[PDB]
RNA sequence: UCUGGUGGAGGUCCGUAGCGGUCCUGACGUGCAAAUCGGUCGUCCGACCUGGGUAUAGGGGCGAAAGACUAAUCGAACCA
RNA sequence: ACAGCAGUUGAACAUGGGUCAGUCGGUCCUGAGAGAUGGGCGAGUGCCGUUCCGAAGGGACGGGCGAUGGCCUCCGUUGCCCUCGGCCGAUCGAAAGGGAGUCGGGUUCAGAUCCCCGAAUCCGGAGUGGCGGAGAUGGGCGCCGCGAGGCGUCCAGUGCGGUAACGCGACCGAUCCCGGAGAAGCCGGCGGGAGCCUCGGGGAGAGUUCUCUUUUCUUUGUGAAGGGCAGGGCGCCCUGGAAUGGGUUCGCCCCGAGAGAGGGGCCCGUGCCUUGGAAAGCGUCGCGGUUCCGGCGGCGUCCGGUGAGCUCUCGCUGGCCCUUGAAAAUCCGGGGGAGAGGGUGUAAAUCUCGCGCCGGGCCGUACCCAUAUCCGCAGCAGGUCUCCAAGGUGAACAGCCUCUGGCAUGUUGGAACAAUGUAGGUAAGGGAAGUCGGCAAGCCGGAUCCGUAACUUCGGGAUAAGGAUUGGCUCUAAGGGCUGGGCGGCCGGCGCCUAGCAGCCGACUUAGAACUGGUGCGGACCAGGGGAAUCCGACUGUUUAAUUAAAACAAAGCAUC
């Protein structure tokens, strides 16, 4: 026999974060998860929430476009980020038109 | 192995003077006739015990059959 | 090796052959000085000239 | 990213800084991608030595060492024009 | 011009396999061994390591050069 | 007898036995090179030479001119004459280069992709056509036939579809010509597929049960060759005309020489299903005969999820090079159109389509492949080219422990524990006072968070130096994927997802906090002491195999001839 309930228990214990501090790391933060990986998959993770916001016309193409090279530009730290900057500028597009309505009416009145 | 599916097509497998011989098999779903010729093994495949019964009457004489049981 | 040439087989063969001891009756004949082969071959000691 | 080295930031230390100097020139010359003057396009590249391709248009002509276009081959075509039309006319 | 990312260059660094062989002037020194063993060491993408096949033969060859190597033989091998 | 003690043992000795191929190699091709003839040289055995000082073709579409044999109206075989024709030269050279075609199950004391069973496949031959299918069987003028459908005459027919990319089962054709494949470096980064590992369940068997554990361990298939479908790729096509530029990758990169959008086409398909196929194999539970029956029988061989995981492989896309990373056999496609076929038969020449018939000779094949089958005088701590590669810890093919598999401690054992030694440790107080010399040993060592000087060729120096943390346990926060949006549908205004809401699914980390231990925690393993200077060589590299690794040699650069 050769159980690996042992094993299967500390990896339980792992999941939740026993036995990963300062005292049980040897290789540095990059051979544990490297920075190119992280990157990469942010970078996957966001171009595709931008391609599914420019899809279902939650944002136009110049929307998109501008939203596109600011992600390559390492400006938006993750999803939740990415879509609350969409908010604010969907917020000020809805408002330039807002007070443009507004000074057309005063001005036609 | 090349698999026909057509009845027609069968018979005339059968009744090539290439063909050596006939096995039955009965699995749990179809039975499955295999004619064995010089190059290709040919089995047809029916999924229905009425039409199976037909198949072995309609068989050619001569043709050594076996039933693989 | 495995990969060998047919003259080195038949070569081989024959050391094969040659390799057995002296019979038994051969002792008998008259005027007999032969008490052994002196010329056996032992793969790990002695080594063919091929 | 660097003051002054640029290119030539991948020999470190190990040669003379005269020596790393010159090569800058060469080096940025060699790897540059020209704009093509048969398709427009800016993708002539370098193969070997004196050999450059374009990736859109499929041409392959021969250039310099380590820039696409020799001043002593602009001189001698320009020379060589003077002399044929001096013959012409 | 500055900043934060991305990128992945290099006869680049640490360091495995491999290649080599510093010091202990350690072991052994009628040895395991007509040159080996241990710890410690150098290098480890390059002028890198390596199998087979080929070419160069003795006043000749080959030599990033030590008169080095050329079948335990080299300031001209071995055989008669 | 030998295997340095023994030996009931052996790679010893003796007696027998054992290596099975069209599809695994050799055999064939050329490579670096080797090597004849012609020629030249040479007293001479001979040597140089490999296209160079040669009349270097012995073959063939086809046509003609004759003999001959036949299923002899006719065709075929054999000589001679025209036509074509560069070998850009014989020949040898790889059991790792190129090179058509085989894989499952069983079987031995020892063989096996080679024997048996089964299922395939390549090449060659078939003349006297092996059978089908294709070519290839239409149209016009009339007449008869109620009309269909037949009679006569005339004219076609070396296939067909798609705007295209290309497609369909074939779809004539020589000398000659063009092209392709064979046929190409190294490094990096992504993605697809498989194998392995992993996780959650369901079976069958086994282990533990002092207490717990619904547990822990094992096992839980579908070869080649066909057919279909995923999936991957594409500088392939059609519509169309883009700036408020847009598309898009981890990186790039792409576009009026045609982007995005939509619709197609092709290639690969080692993946899945299917024929092969469950009849076989494996697991487990039973029943027989007898040493073996591939005995017989029942049940099963199930459903899912993950991932920068490792390995292999297929792709795409880049970097480097004063380095550009074989050749030839062999096979194929195209251009051209010299020719052949038949006059309307149910026909011809022709066919890279489907099936059918026959054959594949010669040589190798056992075993070791190394702390005992090889070389080193030997069962010699030396040397000797490769392939596959599980779990845990951890950056790791590191070290340490374990499973599959293997072994018996390396040519002997028993007893004791003296000196000296070899190898491994520890040491109070000093801290190099030892010694030629810190030789030897010791200190440091991982990762995270701070902080880093002189000098400098501005690249570095740098892990400079210096400091703090590190265990266990319990929590917290953040970092994603899918589906949906007013019995079964839907003709519909009647709905409005819009600070992204609901439900479901999922793995790996990071940061912060509380508590806690005799302050112990990179607890073993792994794992840089540092600073100030002088001399030499610039650096990387190389060297006296067996006493000198260095400042010696080389090197880029400079200069000269
Ligand atoms: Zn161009």
């Amino acid at each position: 026999v050769h159980s690996r309930a042992r094993c299967r228990k500390n990896t339980l214990a792992r999941r939740k974060g026993r036995h990963m501090g300062i005292g049980k790391r040897k290789g540095t933060a990059n051979a544990r998860m490297p920075e190119k990986v992280t990157w990469m998959r942010r970078m996957r993770i966001l171009r595709r929430l931008l391609r599914r916001y420019r899809e279902s016309k939650k944002i136009d193409r110049h929307m998109y476009h501008s939203l596109y090279l600011k992600v390559k530009g390492n400006v938006f730290k993750n999803k939740r980020i990415l879509m609350e900057h969409i908010h604010k500028l969907k917020a000020d597009k809805a408002r330039k038109k807002l007070l443009a309505d507004q000074a057309e009416a005063r001005r036609s009145k | 192995p090349r698999k026909i599916e057509e009845i027609k097509d069968f018979l005339l497998t059968a009744r090539r003077k290439d063909a050596k011989s006939v096995k039955i098999k009965k699995n749990k779903d179809n039975v499955k006739f295999k004619v064995r010729c010089s190059r290709y093994l040919y089995t047809l495949v029916i999924t229905d015990k009425e039409k199976a019964e037909k198949l072995k009457q309609s068989l050619p004489p001569g043709l050594a059959v076996k039933d693989l049981k | 090796s495995s990969h060998k040439t047919f003259r080195i087989k038949r070569f081989l063969a024959k050391k094969q052959k040659q390799n057995r001891p002296i019979p038994q009756w051969i002792r008998m004949k008259t005027g007999n000085k032969i008490r052994y082969n002196s010329k056996r071959r032992h793969w790990r000691r002695t080594k063919l000239g091929l | 990213r660097t003051k002054k080295v640029g290119i030539v930031g991948k020999y470190g230390t190990r040669y003379g800084a005269s020596l790393r100097k010159m090569v800058k020139k060469i080096e940025i010359s060699q790897h540059a991608k020209y704009t093509c003057s048969f398709c427009g396009k800016t993708k002539m590249k370098r193969r070997a030595v004196g050999i450059w391709h374009c990736g859109s248009c499929m041409k392959t002509v021969a250039g310099g060492a380590w820039t696409y276009n020799t001043t002593s081959a602009v001189t001698v075509k320009s020379a060589i024009r003077r002399l044929k039309e001096l013959k012409d006319q």
